[PDB]
């Protein structure tokens, strides 16, 4: 579960990080 | 003493873990819906 979090958290700051390039 | 203590505090853990875990997964798909959602934008802008 911390290993898989961890990923997830990841993977959201990437999609947040594109999210902020288009916007 | 160092047993059961330490048992429960696992046991309660086990679902302040899961409940990150579970809404990590909330925020995902949001992420999902909201990129594809700002795509399709791009996609009816460009037309």
């Amino acid at each position: 579960y911390h290993a898989h979090n961890k990923n997830r958290k990841q993977e959201i700051d990437r999609y947040l990080r594109t999210i902020s390039s288009k916007k | 003493a160092l047993y059961q203590l330490i048992t429960e505090k696992l046991d309660y853990s086990l679902k302040v873990l899961q409940e990150k875990f579970h809404e990590n997964n909330s925020m995902c798909d949001e992420l999902k819906r909201k990129e594809n959602n700002f795509k399709n934008r791009l996609k009816q802008l460009t037309k």
